[PDB]
């Protein structure tokens, strides 16, 4: 006998903020605080991470939560008219 | 997306999220809530699912993985996940296209399966329940696994 396709629990995902030249530094610090509950002197250090490396992991959530967060961040960036890009990363 | 019975479940799901100050209203809170929704509970009992085990599994998972608000913040009480919005739209679209005008907990239960990548869909499969099983119970008769 058998039992349909596989299972495997959903994977956790990394939420990432990509760097760009048009988004002002202050706005990214703002996003890190508003959507990641980051300490002022932690978000600020994390913005430096994004600028320096060109990309930085802002957190790790379930696939479900990560997807919602990415969408909240990008919608916000868009409404403020900044090309701030937030992305999803498996593992 | 209304059924009184279903609306109650949705109310309980949100009240629970807000109680633990959860930042998000998950498909897992939804299924957790549906466990006491007669329509849903019924289809799951017909599928010989251990509700006690499922309930424990769901509660453990949402406490360990759901982000908690800063206790301060504005109030912005619980943001439904995109997955959550999708299962509801799916259940609503199915009912509307069937010519009926009532969305039951069981319809919602069915829509959850299409959310691959949700812990909820994973836990249902783990308990040997498939979309087809719920669909067979909903229609025809009590086509039960038992
Ligand atoms: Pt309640």
């Amino acid at each position: 006998e058998k039992v349909r396709d596989a299972l495997k629990p959903p994977s956790m995902y990394k939420v990432i903020l990509v760097n760009d030249d048009y988004t002002p530094m202050e706005f990214v610090i703002d996003v890190l605080q508003k959507f990641f509950s980051y300490d002022v002197e932690r978000a600020t250090q994390l913005m430096l991470a994004v600028a320096y490396q060109g990309k930085a992991i802002c957190g790790v959530f379930t696939a479900e939560v990560a997807e919602t967060k990415v969408a909240m961040v990008n919608k916000y960036a868009r409404e403020n008219e900044h090309p701030l890009l937030c992305t999803l990363e498996k593992a | 997306m209304l059924n009184q019975e279903l609306e109650l479940s949705l109310n309980m799901a949100f009240a629970r999220a807000r109680e633990h100050r959860h930042e998000f209203m998950t498909v897992e809170h939804l299924l957790l809530a549906l466990l006491s929704n007669p329509s849903a509970r019924e289809a799951l009992e017909a599928c010989s699912v251990d509700l006690v085990a499922l309930r424990q599994e769901l509660e453990a998972f949402i406490e360990q993985t759901t982000p908690v608000l800063p206790a301060s913040e504005e109030e912005r009480d619980t943001q439904p996940t995109l997955s959550f919005q999708r299962v509801l739209q799916r259940a609503v679209f199915h009912v509307q296209s069937s010519g009926r005008n009532e969305v039951t907990g069981a319809n919602v239960l069915v829509a959850i399966f299409s959310e691959q990548e949700s812990q909820a869909a994973y836990l249902l499969r783990k308990h040997e329940v498939s979309r087809l099983d719920v669909v067979n119970f909903i229609s025809h008769g009590t086509r039960k696994d038992e």
